[PDB]
């Protein structure tokens, strides 16, 4: 195979190719910017008839507004001999890079699956298997960093795998410097007994997890040992500690439906459970609420102005909120009318107290009003309700019709698994906004690896 | 440009007098920069600690922080920042031009882009300044209406300016009223920025606040503008959608 070395140079730097002012032609079907990117692409020699065969194509506005044009992009480089698939590979995605470049993560994935094979990502969309991992490559004394996003506890992985293992597990919570000197036992004992170590929350200790490195590069560990140090990303941390240790990094999955059942088996059965019936469903629309401005925070700056920190912290303030409310107002009622619950408090208290006070724009401020005015408020006991209007344009999603915990819980399992933008009220083309983005900042990062 | 005793009365052309020391100076900080490193990659010229840390950001296409003085989207490749660079100046030229040729008169009727100027809330607070120096009003008293007007040559009045460049996030403006539309971007034709006394009129059911954001990224806010609504769609729906204006793509 050919280097390619001038298509991958205009992939990277195609920008960096100069338009003189005026000199971009206007093209039927294709706007201002697909026209720049036209004219950049005419520069390889490959691509020197674009225009023309773009113009004269009928059937290109199908492939340009088609939802995946990777799969089926139309051939208009010149070649002078047959290319081959990966030659292939490489001038469609730079048709992808000029036309659509919303889906160029897409198209990217296909050269991957062009080049290292078809299997060669999947096995990353999976779930995490630290059974083999950890037994057979880490070695004793290479702790396992496990790093997650702040507000994303991943000790429940290690503590099911220590289940799963059946190996005694001592874990330990560094918050303090009594921990300190718990983990310094622990580990003493472990590494001669051969016993699992965890550390939860390290990175609240940065000075003392780089004496816990020091110490590390000089024991001898049983084989049994091992050491798992659970914290979040944070920039803090030791570099030469993420050197010498195995990192696996963990986020949430993606979805207001995996949003919701987190939520929901974080809050405490009883909870929900007590009296009167009307606090479940308060309690899910408060889910629905957390859900809504949380996966939104991913179209930023479209959905918000700036990436707020709405973690679980709000949650369980929102919930303290929820539950002193409905005891100050049911005063022990098995059941209280739907008018009778205080809207009023609730919708001034998550404007400006639990979700507002982190809110500094004036507009995202008004974005959460309209958002506590659309939910709470009594036509959200109405059977009729929409928790959100038109979804996908002609299809909308009712409120469950159940009072109990369970009923809202199934109601959630059974979502759909197709979820776009328009649950959350932004437009459909936020997504395709998204990824463009997450194209550019493709790019952009190999340039930095080039 | 030239100061004189009668334009520095005119706030536009004090305003236009900073944007152009700022990008004058800037201007040469940046030529001399890259005249070094055109210099280095001759030859002629060793690399510094500094040189060397500028072809380590240049290579890989990182802005450095040395090119830095005007607000920017984060995380800008070069070229994008070169280029607005180059719009900018032109703009600055061009004005410039204006004002040595017919005074500061001419600094009205220039159709300015606020995405050009590297602070245009202070070419909003300077227009405002005009009319009020013209009509003689308290600065408290005019507020800002927004006119889209896609006719080539529509004659600006004696309180309105002209602003280009313009994008709308979220919306079309027809006949000066605003629709729902799925498209990304929509290019804003030349804008009338109108400064009236502010009469007590009630706030319209069918008119709804947009921001004026500097740039995509939604970082700073410039100022508000209100426009009315084209069918009876709720407002709510504009801000559910996150509906907006950008100076600058």
């Amino acid at each position: 195979e050919p280097t390619y070395d001038a298509e991958f140079q205009h992939f990277l730097r195609g920008n960096e190719i100069v338009l003189s002012a005026g000199s971009t032609p206007r093209i039927q079907g294709l706007t201002v910017e697909q026209a720049e990117a036209v004219v950049r692409l005419s520069c390889l020699p490959a691509f020197k008839d674009l225009i023309a065969k773009v113009q004269a194509d009928e059937q290109f506005g199908i492939w340009l507004d088609s939802s995946s044009p990777e799969q089926t992009v139309p051939y208009l480089w010149s070649e002078e001999t047959p290319a081959t698939p990966i030659g292939q590979a490489i001038h469609r995605l730079l048709l992808i890079q000029a036309f659509r470049p919303d889906r160029l993560l897409a198209m990217a994935h296909m050269f991957v699956s062009t080049n290292l094979g078809e299997s060669f990502m999947s096995i990353m969309e999976q779930p995490l298997d630290l059974t083999h991992i950890v037994g057979t490559e880490v070695k004793p004394n290479t702790p396992v960093l496990m790093c997650s996003v702040p507000g994303y506890d991943a000790s429940g992985h290690v503590e099911d795998l220590a289940a799963e293992q059946n190996t005694q597990i001592t874990s330990i919570a560094i918050g303090s410097a009594e921990g300190f000197n718990q983990a310094d036992k622990a580990i003493n004992t472990a590494v001669k007994s051969g016993r699992w170590v965890m550390l939860k929350n390290v990175h609240l200790a940065p000075g003392w997890l780089m004496q816990l490195e020091k110490k590390l590069h000089s024991l001898q560990p049983h084989a049994c040992f091992r050491l798992f140090l659970t914290m979040e990303i944070n920039p803090k941390v030791p570099v030469n500690l993420l050197r010498a240790g195995r990192i696996f990094v963990f986020e949430p999955p993606p979805g207001v439906k995996a949003n919701m059942l987190r939520t929901f088996s974080s809050i405490p059965v009883s909870r929900i459970c007590k009296s009167p019936n009307e606090r479940a469903r308060l309690y899910f629309l408060l889910a629905w609420f957390h859900a809504i401005i949380q996966e939104r925070l991913r179209y930023a700056p479209l959905g918000w102005s700036k990436k707020y920190e709405f973690g679980e912290s709000d949650l369980r303030s929102a919930c303290d909120t929820v539950d002193t409310w409905l005891d100050d107002t049911a005063k022990g009622r098995q059941n209280i009318s739907p008018d009778k619950i205080p809207w009023s408090a609730l919708k001034t208290l998550m404007a400006q107290s639990i979700y507002g006070g982190r809110v500094d724009n004036e507009f995202d401020q008004r974005l959460l009003n309209t958002f506590l005015e659309r939910l709470f408020t009594t036509r959200s006991f109405d059977s009729e309700f929409k928790l959100a209007c038109k979804v996908d344009g002609h299809k909308d999603i009712q409120m469950p019709d159940g009072i109990r915990r369970e009923e809202f819980v199934q109601w959630v399992e059974l979502l759909p698994d197709t979820q776009t933008p328009s649950w959350l009220g932004l437009p459909n083309n936020a997504e395709r906004v998204l990824l463009t983005t997450q194209g550019v900042d493709m790019i952009s990062k190999m340039l930095k690896m080039q | 440009l030239k100061r004189t005793v009668e334009n520095i009365k005119d706030p536009l052309f004090r305003f236009f007098e900073r944007e152009v020391k700022m990008g004058a100076k800037l201007l040469q900080d940046v030529r001399q920069d890259l005249a070094d490193v055109v210099q280095v990659c001759e030859g002629k010229k060793k690399q510094t600690n500094y040189l060397r840390t500028l072809i380590n950001e240049l290579v890989k296409g990182i802005l450095p922080r040395s090119w830095s003085h005007y607000t920017v989207p984060a995380g800008m490749t070069v070229i994008q920042w070169v280029s607005d660079f180059s719009e900018r100046i032109k703009q600055l030229q061009n004005i410039s031009l204006a004002a040595a040729s017919g005074g500061a008169k001419e600094l009205k009727n220039i159709h300015v882009c606020l995405g050009g100027l590297f602070v245009p809330e202070a070419y909003i607070t300077a227009t405002r300044q005009y009319v009020a120096q013209a009509n003689s009003w308290s600065l408290e008293e005019l507020c800002l209406e927004v006119n889209v007007t896609t006719s080539q040559g529509a004659t600006l009045d004696a309180c309105s300016f002209g602003v280009t460049g313009l994008k709308l996030q979220g919306a079309t403006c027809n006949n000066n009223k605003l629709s729902l539309s799925n498209a990304i971007s929509t290019a804003l034709p030349l804008t009338q920025l109108r400064w009236v006394k502010q009469t007590n009129t009630e706030k319209k059911a069918s008119v709804v606040t947009l921001p004026v954001y500097l740039n995509f990224t939604r970082a700073d806010l410039i100022f508000t503008v209100d426009f009315e609504i084209a069918t009876k769609e709720d407002p709510r729906s504009f801000y559910e959608r996150g509906v907006a204006v950008l100076c600058t793509e």
